[PDB]
């Protein structure tokens, strides 16, 4: 009716991926048998969306765990829920890339399509009518940025119509754990230009940079920062699965997001995170929720706003509010901060209600943005490339794969002329 | 499923084998005779159910590895295996590259393709040896070369002794290191030189230990190999494989020369008295007076760096001692690499031998910089080899051996030839 | 009483694994006790990054100090008399009012 | 609706900013827990002018606690009303200044001013009509001598129309505890006079001469110092936060006070101080509270009134009383003390009465008040400052930190200028 | 969080060192192995395994100095690595320790300044302590302060040594050594605390009851002092007075950062028992030029900066009574060009005592550290001295001979011309 498969790419995907379908077993009481624990009769209304029927009272997520390399499967399985997955589900190959964008797109790609594209089309074919899939995935790998962005290319072409939403890793500059991360960046945001309808720009650094200060934990593991991106992405489809007072879907807000087809990173956020001595003194309130929200800090992308003109907000509320206090929030943060605005488009904010609160709180809020800071990550990652590609430094491994120069400088001109008409949008 | 298949060569590749396989049967709890009272990456099940080294001494010199042979681990290990020559080359990369390989060339390579077929996907060849021994100089040559062709994408491990700039326990020594380099430069994946005298100043400094000995450098070099396993046999939150820290390692199929460091190093009774924790030990692994290979990296410039941590340790501080190196001006990056790191973590930490000399220590560390402040020892190894040849001493030994005088001035220029390249990287 | 609900509920939590906690020192402190100072400090640090006295009015809560540039370095307590407060009380009497 | 937030600058400003939050807490019945355990319903009826509703039914402080050292922190922290503050109003760091007024204005305090600029904007938008804002610190300080006075000229350009009171501590000249004090203070009055709409001149000496003799203590402590001046200043708004026979507000006394722009430098009086063996034989009446607070023993500044011309008196009361007493001293001593009031303007005294006792006394009285007098403290500064400039004497700490040399000149130019039109209202 | 750093130079850099980290350990609590049966952070550090490490840096010239310590009771209290040896020492001769001898060590001392300063987050200044008298004292310690300031430009660099004494002497070529270190006390030192062990001599045997001292009991003192001046960076205070407190309000000029410190009270337990102490009292002993510890009279010259360390059970009333008193005073001058130069600094914890030592249990202390020109005339003595030396050409060959040039005698001797010189200024 509208269903999502969840497509998972590299080991950065596969254990965001894991976190993710823990956390809405969690929302909607399924046990890690398979079966339903839960009370309310909502928590089992929409549960379709995710999850395919099983006998027993089973249920199973409705994904396809892909890597190059066998060595992340055993820890999938190795989690709490690692059971609840199907195991034909799990779709990997022997070799690896070994963070080579050449080997992953290219040479052992070609082999390992087959079998995930019939798995998605097995998935496809089972759901009557599906709103679209969804990927996550690392910029900074093999599979991921490599693997990952020949799949979507072929979905396309047989699925034109459905929704294509991206939770890509975007790598950092400050922080970076990989030599050829520039060439893989470089090849892979080409890939998302031409076949994304919407992409989720993430960034581990301020990811890490949200925890030693708005949460203050002494020792953030690579859980908590899954536990962040799950949540935010459960805010974007808690409006699907659960009625609100205003409703709101994926296609509400991509229509309402991309005001030209070559626009489609965003920049995400999520209202209520504080350490727990901000737990003891606060009020609960909207305003506090939308304070929170438009506070640079707040972001977990590697821009800052402040340098940007805002093309279009979005605000989903998650649980019960009154609406009069969330137009006049919205209305309020508007006019006040008006130089970071676009004025070419009046009343910029999309506002959306599910009634149904997030699991063991209250109150919480989850916003989705398109800014001009966005375009300070590209170029950004033009210096490094540029610097490497001068002096033609890491290219036998990809010249070793089979392709030709050319690609490296079309890559190079896509996104040059994506920020330059980016620029021109300011 | 991830194999290293070791091919230890020489003297050393004995006895470096016998102490790496002492720890790697510690490390997974094997007894002497070869039973469990992971593991499979090294060891192979047998229908006894006793666990098999994948490893391949040989030697041209029965002595050595008949100690081998009536030591401890006799029943561990295969006789088979343990490859012995009856005559050796004395010091002779002629006699080691000429007259005496062919006789057992074919044995050997029956051995390692009977360990092949043994194992299913196999992830790397380590290739233990010294560049002063005859045996441990041709042999390793002419293995290199009929490896590459019989294996062109398996990837080649080279860990060998450089004879040391001051101390030398052989006259005949630099004639084979230069007439070795060309198959570490045309047969070779990566290449971990070592001289002797680093490691002696540094087991006198830090070690408080007066008189050490070869088993006292081999306990290290077990234990940086161990590290640099460490991710294959057991689980990270990021897991580097061969492949990662290859790619993450190698600009041109010209450099595959890396100096390596492992910290913390420090005797129990000091180590009673000091805070380790992940700033102190990245700072000691900068540390000129800490390197492994006699140069100073701050003569030159590092344009890469592998990194290993292990233990007990957090992201966060990894990312924090990260930012502290970075900031600071006595470390130098070549222009195109503002990221030049390849971070991994695992969790279990490294163990320890009775009878050996370091401490149990809750984190450690194993840098891995290409650099090239190398080409130095190199260029010290030239004048050496030039006024060898000036007077043309001991040529008379390999000209009777039966090779082409002219070589040695091939591989004068071809070394000169990489001192240059490494100049235009510099 | 929902937040209040929650509160004791936190209280419960936290309770659970100090049991499990404790069960692993009286396990370990079997053959000596020389050995078992960094449990103490573990037991004895407190919920949250604080180093002064506990609140015992909000139920332990530590809260943090951490607002430092970007060093961020946790306020530590010099230690002092920490005596009771005036209430203007005790002054107003000592003073005649 | 009518709300104020504190700023808190300096271990001076946090001490007594510490002591401040005590007493109102008392006042407005509210444990260290954070609840109310109050009984009258006039004890919270008002309490949205200082504090902020959190959850449980839990009050925080509306306070930016700044200073440049972390240490002065966590004595606020182990205060018993130490668990009453939100740790994210709390804003430092490592570097301090050094008594230096040009650190603090200039180098460091360039670092921090986008934090607490956070804090405050956050606390502004939270209440929906707030009336100003409240800095205390002290001059002889390098936080709130010397970034306090950069707080000050931010906020005056973000929120022109908001009141911005001061109850700055001046130092001493008899006793000081600093060398460059005045090069700190002459850099900072001169920030005053543009940037502020009123003031109040406290000295610890003036404190200190008082519990020496008016309460007789024998080892009084800065707290007691602190809880003088937290007394002082809850008489200003105790007609804000209750309502009383004739109410008044801050607006209400700087509007009917400030003849002029360049004057706002005032002497704070404050009417129940007596000794434990005054309690023995008194009687609590109005001339009683008149006839002590123009006495100039009791005021806790370092200027003698009776040297100088009143220009105007402003004179709160606290507690339920009657207004035939009020205005008959009040007219009483206008027509007895005739020649230290000025004659170009007639009935400079100003009254308001507040109904609410304060909490465990009975009758209570607070006043403000302009004279003549208060260039005994400028000019002795001038004094001082003058006769360290000319040698260039400790130049080097402030030269070190890149600004010119006519800053000097013109903080002291802007001072002689100050003092000499003030002067010729003397004789007018 | 505030850390200090200790570089003691020579064997009574070792010497003092063990009287002060003993007492060190006494105060805050540590086991002689290490252990507690954040105070402590400032001088000490957590280990893996819980243990807490000195963190100071003993070097020295000799084996023979240092190997005493590390068969002593504290032998499990210091890392072994961190108590840096010399196999050869330069035996009176700044040559040797400013040109030969100190490059062998200059790097492995420069590696552990830096570890140390890598385990410290917000580093306040560095205590370095020596004695103008020996070679490693004066050459080697010449040579760190040039490559430590450079490394370190803003940290704080702090100077308590040793100068010769007067008339008592323990070596003849002293003054070489002397006169040649005075240049980088000038432009590589930002305080000074010059001290000849003779005025402690006197003070000793007049007032603690010693007739036959020993260099401990000399050491005892000098820690008590070093301790008066970090108590307020490790506990609490009504006036918590930091490092960069008192350096900008002590310092009038960058060529003046010569102050002469006072300890009080210093009386035996029997002395102790028939007297009272307060705070008039011991304040008064800070003054009186038989208690001073550097030989010279203040009455011959004028104070223009007093800072005032009041520590254990002391009271703000008393101390402002004692600056009252003191300020009415013509024996006490001031110059003319600093009105008000006393620096109140107040501490809670009174000071421990050492079993063995020498100062009886008492409840209250002060400190005083006044800058004047009445230390001049011990340099001008120095001058009347190393010329008359340097003129017959005598030690000559020895300097001569280690490679430096005999220019540098002049210039170093000229330099202090100019430093009395400039003393003689702020004196008219
Ligand atoms: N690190 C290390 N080096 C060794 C060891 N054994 C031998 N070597 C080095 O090897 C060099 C000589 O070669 P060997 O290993 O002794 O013998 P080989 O490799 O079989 O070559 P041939 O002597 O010609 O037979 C010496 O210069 C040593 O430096 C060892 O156990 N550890
Ligand atoms: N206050 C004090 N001064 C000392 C002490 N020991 C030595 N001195 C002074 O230091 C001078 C000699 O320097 P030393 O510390 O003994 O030796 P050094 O500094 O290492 O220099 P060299 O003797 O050349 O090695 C003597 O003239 C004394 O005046 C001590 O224990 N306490
Ligand atoms: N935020 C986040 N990032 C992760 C996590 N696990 C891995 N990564 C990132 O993923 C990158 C490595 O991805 P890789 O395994 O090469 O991707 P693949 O080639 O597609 O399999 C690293 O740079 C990590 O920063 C995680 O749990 N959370
Ligand atoms: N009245 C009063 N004055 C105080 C108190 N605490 C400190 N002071 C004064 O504040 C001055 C030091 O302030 P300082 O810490 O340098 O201020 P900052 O630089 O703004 O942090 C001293 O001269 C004291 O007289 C107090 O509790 N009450
Ligand atoms: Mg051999
Ligand atoms: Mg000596």
């Amino acid at each position: 009716m509208r269903e999502i498969v969840h497509l998972q790419a590299g080991q950065c995907g596969n254990q965001i991926g894991a976190k993710f379908w823990e956390v809405i077993s969690d929302e909607h009481g399924i046990d890690p048998t398979g079966t339903y624990h839960g009370d309310s009769d909502l928590q089992l209304e929409r549960i379709n969306v995710y999850y395919n029927e099983a006998t027993g009272g089973k249920y199973v997520p409705r994904a396809v765990l892909v890597d190059l390399e066998p060595g992340t499967m055993d820890s999938v399985r190795s989690g709490p829920f690692g059971q609840i997955f199907r195991p034909d589900n799990f779709v990997f190959g022997q070799s690896g890339a070994g963070n080579n964008w050449a080997k992953g797109h290219y040479t052992e790609g070609a082999e390992l399509v087959d079998s995930v594209l019939d798995v998605v089309r097995k998935e496809a074919e089972s759901c009557d009518c599906l709103q679209g899939f969804q990927l996550t995935h690392s910029l900074g790998g093999g599979t991921g940025s490599g693997m990952g962005t020949l799949l979507i290319s072929k979905i396309r072409e047989e699925y034109p119509d459905r929704i294509m939403n991206t939770f890509s890793v975007v790598p950092s500059p400050k922080v970076s754990d990989t030599v050829v991360e520039p060439y893989n960046a470089t090849l892979s945001v080409h890939q998302l230009v031409e076949n994304t309808d919407e992409t989720y720009c993430i960034d581990n650094e301020a990811l890490y940079d949200i925890c030693f200060r708005t949460l203050k934990l002494t020792t953030p593991t690579y859980g908590d920062l899954n536990h962040l991106v799950s949540a935010t992405m459960s805010g974007v489809t808690t409006c699907l699965r659960f009625p609100g007072q205003l409703n709101a879907d994926l296609r509400k807000l991509a229509v309402n997001m991309v005001p030209f087809p070559r626009l489609h990173f965003f920049m995400p956020g999520f209202a209520p995170l504080t350490s727990r001595g901000s737990q003891q003194y606060r009020a609960l309130t909207v305003p506090e929720l939308t304070q929170q929200m438009f506070d640079a800090k707040n972001m977990m992308a590697a821009c800052d706003p402040r340098h940007g003109r805002y093309l279009t907000v979005a605000a989903v509320f998650r649980g019960r509010m009154s609406m009069k206090e969330v137009d006049e929030q919205m209305l309020n943060v508007q006019n006040k901060n008006s130089s970071y605005f676009v004025e070419w488009i009046p009343n910029n904010v999309k506002t959306a209600v599910c009634d149904i609160p997030p699991r063991g709180l209250k109150m919480s809020a989850t916003f989705i943005g398109n800014s001009t800071a966005i375009q300070e990550l590209f170029k950004r990652i033009s210096e490094q490339f540029t610097a490497m590609f001068r002096r033609k430094a890491f290219l036998h491994w990809y010249t070793g794969e089979g392709m030709d120069e050319m690609e490296f400088t079309e890559a190079e001109s896509n996104m040059n002329d994506l920020v330059s008409e980016y620029q021109q949008y300011q | 499923m991830r194999e290293c298949i070791s091919i230890h060569v020489g003297q050393a590749g004995v006895q470096i084998g016998n102490a790496c396989w002492e720890l790697y049967c510690l490390e997974h709890g094997i007894q002497p005779d070869g039973q469990m009272p992971s593991f499979n990456t090294f060891f192979s099940e047998t229908g006894a159910g006793k666990h098999v080294p994948r490893a391949v001494f040989v030697d041209l010199e029965p002595t050595v590895v008949d100690e081998v042979r009536t030591g401890t681990y006799r029943q561990l290990f295969h006789p088979e295996q343990l490859i012995t020559g009856k005559e050796d080359a004395a010091n002779n990369y002629a006699r080691g590259h000429y007259t005496i390989g062919k006789e057992i060339v074919d044995l050997v390579l029956d051995r390692i393709r009977k360990l092949a077929d043994l194992c299913t996907g196999l992830q790397g060849f380590l290739i233990f040896h010294s560049f002063g021994g005859g045996t441990g100089s041709g042999f390793a040559s002419l293995l290199m070369e009929r490896l590459s062709v019989d294996y062109g994408k398996k990837s080649k491990l080279e860990f060998a002794i450089y004879p040391a700039p001051q101390v030398s326990t052989a006259v005949v020594e630099p004639y084979n290191s230069i007439l070795t380099t060309h198959t570490t430069l045309e047969h070779s994946d990566c290449a971990f030189m070592v001289d002797n005298e680093a490691i002696y100043d540094i087991c006198r400094r830090n070690l408080d230990i007066e008189r050490p000995t070869y088993t006292n450098l081999n306990r290290l070099i077990g234990q940086i190999v161990s590290s640099i396993t460490a991710s294959l046999r057991f689980d990270g939150a990021l897991n580097v494989d061969l492949t990662e820290f290859q790619t993450n390692l190698v600009p041109y199929p010209r450099i595959h020369f890396p100096l390596a460091t492992y910290a913390p190093v420090i005797s129990a009774e000091k180590a009673y008295h000091e805070q380790l924790s992940v700033a102190e030990i990245t700072n000691a692994c900068f540390e000129p007076a800490n390197q492994m290979v006699k140069c100073d990296p701050r003569h030159g410039k590092y344009m890469a760096c592998c990194m290993l941590y292990r233990g007990d340790v957090v992201p966060k501080d990894v990312n924090a001692a990260i930012a502290t190196i970075k900031t600071k001006r006595t470390i130098q990056f070549v222009d195109w690499c503002p990221t030049g790191f390849k971070v991994g973590i695992n969790y279990q930490p490294p163990t320890v031998v009775p009878g050996g000399d370091l401490a149990k220590v809750q984190r450690a560390v194993c840098m891995l910089s290409n650099t090239t402040a190398i080409a130095e020892a190199w260029a010290r190894l030239d004048h050496k080899f030039d006024l060898m040849y000036a007077k043309r001493a001991f040529v008379h030994w390999y000209v009777g051996e039966g090779m082409e005088e002219g070589e040695f001035s091939e591989a004068r220029e071809d070394l000169a030839a990489l001192e240059k390249d490494y100049e235009e990287v510099g | 009483d929902y937040w209040r609900l929650t509160d004791a509920l936190t209280v419960e939590k936290e309770k659970e694994f100090e049991k499990y906690a404790r069960e692993v020192i009286n396990f370990e402190s079997e053959s000596t006790k020389k050995y078992a100072y960094p449990m103490v400090k573990a037991v004895q640090e407190g919920v949250g990054g604080g180093r002064g006295p506990p609140f015992v009015g909000r139920g332990g809560i530590r809260p943090s100090y951490q607002a430092t540039d970007a060093t961020g370095v946790q306020l530590p307590c010099f230690k002092s008399q920490g005596s009771k407060y005036n209430d203007f009380q005790k002054s107003k009497r000592r003073l005649g009012f």
